[PDB]
């Protein structure tokens, strides 16, 4: 071949460069808002007298 | 803290201005009626310590074979107990910290391991029990078990001769208190209609002043803690 024999393979190419982007770029705020809501339903039923 | 008779000058110079049982120069009350005031004054600690949890005081309890009640009395102190009719001792104090009765309602009870002992638990066969509010009885008395017993206090009673008590120890905010309760009992003695009318503006006085202290929450009454039933009941 006479090249480098590496291959890359980008999941969402970005403009002139190698290195790809995840699902986890767009998805950093909203796991952590999802999260927050999550621990407050269970707060709210775990603390209350039953 | 202070001495008894700063109390007897305060009244002199306060409440009791006017009376005819302060001396000459308003600087004590007269001697004959002292047990009067005394007798009031203690009344009026009772009832404070009562609506109020400002004092809370332990006391230590060795259980003894053969014995299930265990009367919070001082004659069966190590330090008050006469040995003719005792034959030993099981609430163990100091000789400067003799035990004096002081108890009112009791919140918690240890053993000497460090195991919580729940109280008029009728379903519990390991609980203890409680058939007077100051009798504290136990089903089955081990061999080295001894129990601790934390309870709410009420203030040591004064007394005028020299070995008893002489001291008051109850937060300066209560003083107005302390003074309207005891101008309240005095008032009333008196049977006349004019002193009556005064008498029942000392005791509303008296209960405002309490509701103030609450509504404020000015002796730490309010306690809250950590919460452990999440971790117990599993919502992990």
């Amino acid at each position: 071949d006479g090249k480098l024999p590496f291959v890359l393979i980008p999941y969402m190419p970005v403009k002139r460069d190698m290195y790809g982007e995840p699902d986890a770029e767009l998805l950093g705020d909203n796991q952590a808002v999802l999260g927050a809501v999550m621990r407050g339903m269970i707060d709210l039923l775990g603390r209350s007298a039953n | 803290m202070y001495y008894i008779e700063e109390l007897f000058c305060r009244l002199a110079n306060g409440v009791l201005n006017n009376t005819g049982i302060v001396t000459d120069d308003r600087g004590d009350i007269e001697d004959d009626s002292k047990p009067f005031i005394i007798v009031a004054a203690n009344e009026a600690l009772t009832r404070l310590h009562g609506r109020f949890n400002m004092r809370n005081n332990n006391v230590v309890v060795e259980m003894q074979e053969g014995r299930t009640n265990y009367p919070l009395l001082a004659k069966y102190a190590v330090q008050s107990y006469d040995p003719n009719e005792v034959k030993c001792p099981f609430i163990m104090d100091l000789a400067g910290e003799k035990f004096a009765e002081d108890v009112i309602r009791i919140l918690e009870v240890y053993d000497d391991k460090g195991r919580r002992r729940p109280l008029n638990d009728r379903n519990n066969p390991c609980s203890l029990f409680t058939p007077r509010p100051n009798v504290l009885q136990n089903n089955a008395p081990k061999a080295w078990e001894v129990l601790n017993v934390m309870y709410q206090a009420k203030h040591p009673k004064l007394s005028t001769a020299e070995d008893g008590y002489n001291e008051i120890d109850i937060p300066d905010t209560l003083d107005p208190a302390l003074d309207a309760y005891i101008a309240y009992r005095y008032y009333t003695s008196l049977n006349t209609p004019e002193s009556s009318a005064k008498a029942a503006e000392y005791l509303s006085f008296y209960d405002s002043i309490c509701r103030e202290v609450v509504e404020y929450d000015l002796t730490s009454d309010t306690e809250v803690d950590t919460n452990t039933l999440f971790r117990k009941r599993g919502w992990r």
